[PDB]
């Protein structure tokens, strides 16, 4: 009951709430265009691995470990040893940068290491220079950096100057220390770059240092270790690492296995398919998780993204870290980091580890294939579980660098990108997160792969990010992307809503990029577009008809093909369209097509000419949204008439002078918003949007399921009791009724009205008055009598308000009000006016003034008046229905709907009662007249009765009651006389009777009279459902009277 | 170009 109530009915405005949403977007965080893309040209290896010699201040020998690039120079000899060790330090940096100019110095002491950085600097002078320095030979730095370089003569110690190295490479640079006291050179560094700094107010911002050490500590003397152990863990982040398991690990969990197997794990570092490879990766996916989920995105973006060398060192400086620390050394970077050994992802790496290795002694001994880990697998599990219940309010998730890295192979990449589909779903800033991180590169490549089953991922993952992120530079339309986009288009077995956002991606491309624009005709998609134009469903009609409107707009070549192809022949057919959002969508690309295609002029003005008046058909539309864009696309034409407007404007103030009484009555029409537009065009030429509603539809979330089916949120509790409250108010109407209907003595309301209370209505159960004059109408409490806020219609002046009527029970009940000059304006809140009228239409109907009866079990809207005729519109469609012609020569007095006989009920003025049937064929819908009455016909009405019976009273007094089916009359009455029309109100059984006097001679439905009841009369009313009456007096005041 | 290599 309590949905019914009110749910059997169309709720003609709810699109209202929508249509009038016109908005852009805020700016975009910047920015994923990672522009700076400086790269490392040459690499300085400078090597002081004097073999054989010791310095003074080493301690030896036992654990000395001295094991360099997994090399022991004792058994080669000391020249053969140095140059196979320079040769694997060479090897171990073209892993990482294979493209890199190899520079090399054995022993450099003075000039031959400013010769060296000069001719590097030379060979690139705005690039990256890498300065490795080993020091192993050397003794423990000083301040000033003083180094053992030699002729062949130790006690030849030479100084050197940190301040002068600093002066031969001044290019952004990168060093690498694997002193002792590393931490002494980094501040030495420092310092000097401020003393230059300071000498230059009379290099800094630009080095980036990695110091094995702190300046206070020394590297260990370990015998199971590397002597080099920071560069092993920079340049073979595997090797130590897993040697380190070995030996660090407590008690080992996997018997059998130890440094013997270690060393001869098959396969190469880059073989994605064997274990070393399936280790590298999933090593660089935790130091990557990691990256991201500590460091600020300031330092990020500029370590990890910017280049590939600084980005690896800096990877694998946080396993040397992770390593170091274990050995009282402190590992010392510029710029600093937070300390990362504390994160709980290399428990993960731990246990990956742990596993790879049980299989590894069978694999040896019986050659058992290699089986892979699970990790990939439960990271997008875990991902999976937090997508369940997202929300901006929460830490983003901790795994997005993972998806990036699944997304390049091919054995989960389906998953990923249904999973990254789903969390974009979400709105605009979760596409941001995305960004940031690097998918955009990587989804450029896999939008041309030879898969075909991964169309509509991508097509949705690019349907989201051009909906959030349009700015995107040409990307689409320099490379062969677009080509995907218009096969995708073309496929005919693809479903409507990929080819919906298709469409939407090609129109977006071509009004963004400007590049698009030969690609689009190249492919032919206006023949596409042209075929599509017949799809049902409704958003492919708007999304092909934009897309058509913007290929013709400054295009030579596709206003040729244009032209040629009549596409405009097909275009105006849209605007007979039910929707009105396909109807502006088919305004827009005719209009544009014409206003374009004029440029020419040519044999095209046949066409200018006619679309111009197949749009003057549009005048009847009613829609704002149609009305509006048609004086739009007037403008866009008129910019092209104004080449003959200047010889025809000065009628104003035969095409061009249709045009000016289009643009005169779309000015004239009560749409103040279209009023404007359309006198600023009229006004322009007398001196001389739609797409963005639409396309903010794909940034919204479509995978959620709408809160009009969640059972238990407020909004349905609360409405579902408020019907209730409704229908039990009728309920006590109705009680009151069937207790037995009294003289009606009692009182209810009096109060001073503005105006004259021509026309009373009341809401079906809210005790509220609307009381309309003239101009203005007024609203009170109808039980306690407190004054409500008052509304001005915004008519024009000395128009007349004709009628009024609600539109719902419950959910959409607004306020209707008719005029005489044909002006039907619905309201939303005079139930609150004191916070917010929230208007909701302007129609004009009418191409006696105006009376008006909308059918609410139809969603019609009946009107007849100063036309002779009586007008439909279905205010479901906002689209005129039909004209129903009749023989009278007069207009009415009238009009009622009956929509249960589809009659049309009316008096007359020509003093004949005529009703029509909305069945018959429309020449003339005759069924009756009646002939027992020659003076004027006042409101007549349909008994509750199933016969049909109708009352009518002349203006002469006469009250009579006629038979549904012939022409003469059931029975004759007279209850009142003289001029008062009978108001009458069947379920309560009571007659209203006005009169010049105060009072009102109050009859029951029997006719009976009872004495007249006080509280000229101005109007009739009664309340719905209630036995009550309300009266409006020409003494400014309204009264109601009530069942004693 | 990219970073990373991809098995397109």
């Amino acid at each position: 009951e309590a949905d019914l109530t009110d749910w059997n009915l169309p709720l003609a405005f709810m699109k209202k709430r929508h249509c009038e949403k016109i908005e852009g977007s805020k700016s975009l965080a910047q920015s994923w265009r990672m522009k700076d893309r400086m790269k490392t040209v040459s690499v300085a290896l400078v090597l002081c691995l004097n073999v054989g010699v010791d310095p003074p201040d080493v301690v030896k020998t036992t654990p000395c470990a001295r094991l360099e690039c997994w090399i022991d120079p004792l058994s080669m000899g000391p020249q053969k040893a140095l140059e196979t060790i320079g040769a694997n330090l060479q090897k171990q940096y073209e892993n990482w940068q294979p493209r890199a100019r190899y520079k090399q110095s054995l022993d450099p002491t003075v000039d031959e290491v400013k010769k060296l950085c000069t001719s590097l600097r030379r060979n690139a002078k705005e690039e990256r220079v890498l300065f490795h320095y080993n020091g192993h030979g050397v003794p423990r730095p000083t301040v000033n950096g003083e180094v053992w370089v030699f002729n062949k003569n130790y006690t030849q110690y030479i100084p050197l100057s940190i301040y002068d190295l600093q002066t031969w490479m001044g290019s952004p640079s990168i060093f690498v220390y694997d002193c002792s006291n590393a931490g002494l050179i980094v501040k030495s560094f420092k310092q000097f770059a401020l003393q230059r700094e300071q000498e230059l107010e009379v290099s800094m911002k630009n080095c980036i240092q990695l110091a094995a050490c702190e300046a206070t500590e020394l590297l260990p003397m370990i015998p199971d270790l590397p002597a080099d152990l920071f560069t092993s863990c920079l340049t073979t982040p595997i090797k130590i690492a897993l040697r380190w398991f070995c030996m660090q690990k407590c008690v080992s969990l996997v018997p059998g296995v130890t440094l013997d197997l270690i060393e001869k794990i098959p396969g190469r570092l880059n073989d994605r398919r064997t274990p070393l490879g399936e280790l590298n990766w999933i090593f660089t996916a935790i130091t990557d998780t990691i990256a991201w989920n500590v460091l600020p995105r300031d330092l990020f973006q500029k370590l990890f993204r910017q280049d590939l060398l600084v980005a690896s060192l800096f990877r694998n400086f946080l396993l040397a870290e992770r390593i170091m620390r274990s050995y009282n050394c402190t590992p010392v970077s510029s710029p600093r980091l937070p300390p990362t050994y504390m994160h709980a992802m290399w428990q993960a790496w731990d246990l990956a580890v742990d596993i790879c290795l049980s299989q590894l002694p069978t694999i040896i001994e019986e050659g058992t294939a290699f089986r892979h880990s699970p990790f990939f697998a439960e990271q997008l599990t875990a991902f999976q579980v937090w997508l369940t219940m997202g929300v901006e309010n929460r830490n983003p998730p901790e795994q997005l660098p993972i998806v990036l890295q699944v997304l390049l192979s091919q054995v989960h990449r389906l998953r990923a990108l249904d999973l990254l589909g789903r969390f974009l779903d979400l709105g605009p800033w979760a596409v941001s997160l995305a960004l940031s991180v690097g998918i955009f590169p990587y989804v450029l490549k896999l939008l041309q792969s030879s898969a075909r089953e991964l169309r509509p991922l991508l097509v949705f993952i690019w349907a989201k990010i051009l909906a959030v992120d349009s700015s995107c530079q040409a990307d689409l339309v320099k490379d062969n992307g677009h080509k995907y986009f218009l096969s995708v288009l073309a496929d005919p077995y693809m479903p409507a809503e990929h080819r919906t956002m298709t469409a939407f991606i090609l129109a977006v491309i071509v009004n963004s990029y400007h590049t698009g624009q030969e690609a689009c005709l190249q492919g032919n998609l206006i023949a596409i577009c042209l075929e599509q134009l017949n799809d049902p469903h409704p958003l492919l009609r708007q999304w092909v008809a934009i897309c058509l409107g913007r290929i013709w707009q400054n295009f030579d070549s596709a206003r040729w093909c244009g032209v040629r192809d009549s596409a405009h022949e097909k275009l105006y057919s849209l605007l007979s369209d039910p929707i009105p959002e396909v109807r502006c969508a088919a305004v827009f690309a005719l209009g544009t097509f014409v206003g374009n295609s004029a440029e020419r002029t040519d044999h095209s003005t046949t066409i200018d000419h006619n679309v111009a008046m197949m749009l003057a058909q549009l005048v009847s539309d009613g829609s704002p949204m149609v009305r509006k864009e048609l004086v739009v696309a007037l403008s866009h034409l008129v910019v092209q008439y104004e080449s003959n407007f200047c010889t025809v404007a000065l009628q104003f103030i035969s095409v061009y002078t249709q045009i000016w009484r289009v643009l005169l009555h779309l000015a004239a029409d009560p749409y103040p918003e279209v009023s404007d537009v359309a006198m600023k065009v009229l006004n322009s030429i007398a001196y001389k949007g739609f797409c963005d509603w639409s396309a903010r539809y794909f940034a919204q979330p479509v995978m959620k399921i709408p809160e009009e089916h969640d059972l238990e949120s407020q909004i349905r509790k609360e409405r579902e009791w408020r019907f209730l409250r409704n229908s039990r108010v009728r309920r006590q109407a109705q009680q009151v009724i069937q207790k037995g209907i009294t003289r009606l003595d009692d009182q209810i309301f009096l109060n001073r009205n503005p105006g004259v209370p021509s026309v009373v209505k009341f809401h079906p159960f809210t005790p509220c008055i609307a009381v309309a004059d003239k101009d203005s109408i007024c609203f009170w409490d109808w039980e306690k009598g407190e004054k409500l806020d008052y509304f001005h219609n915004g008519n024009p002046r000395y128009t007349r308000v004709t009628a009024m009527e609600y539109l719902n029970g419950q959910d959409c009940s607004l306020l209707l009000t008719a005029t005489d000059d044909g002006a039907i304006r619905v309201w939303k809140n005079f139930a609150d006016l004191e916070k917010n009228p929230e208007m909701v239409t302007a129609w004009q109907g009418l191409s006696a003034g105006m009376v008006v009866d909308w059918e609410q079990e139809t969603g019609l809207l009946m009107s007849s008046g100063d036309v002779r005729i009586v007008r439909i519109w279905d205010t479901d469609r906002e689209m005129k229905v039909q004209d129903i012609p009749t023989g009278a020569d007069s207009c009415v007095t009238s009009l009622s709907c009956d929509s249960h006989r589809s009659l049309i009920v009316a008096g007359l003025g020509d003093g004949s009662i005529r009703v029509y049937d909305r069945r018959m064929a429309l020449s003339e819908c005759r069924v009756m007249t009646y002939r027992e009455h020659t003076a004027w016909v006042v409101k007549a009405s349909l008994q509750k009765r199933p016969d049909g019976h109708i009352v009518s009273v002349s203006v002469n007094g006469d009250v009579r009651i006629f038979d549904p089916r012939m022409p003469e009359s059931v029975n004759v009455l007279q209850i009142v006389k003289g001029l008062t029309a009978l108001d009458i109100h069947p379920q309560a059984d009571l007659i209203a009777c006005g009169s010049v006097n105060q009072f009102t001679a109050i009859y029951n439905s029997s006719g009976e009279l009872i004495n007249n009841i006080k509280y000229a009369i101005s109007c009739l009313a009664f309340h719905p459902h209630w036995p009550h009456l309300a009266v409006g007096s020409n003494d400014y005041y309204i009264s109601v009277y009530s069942v004693e | 170009e990219s970073q990373f290599e991809m098995d397109i």
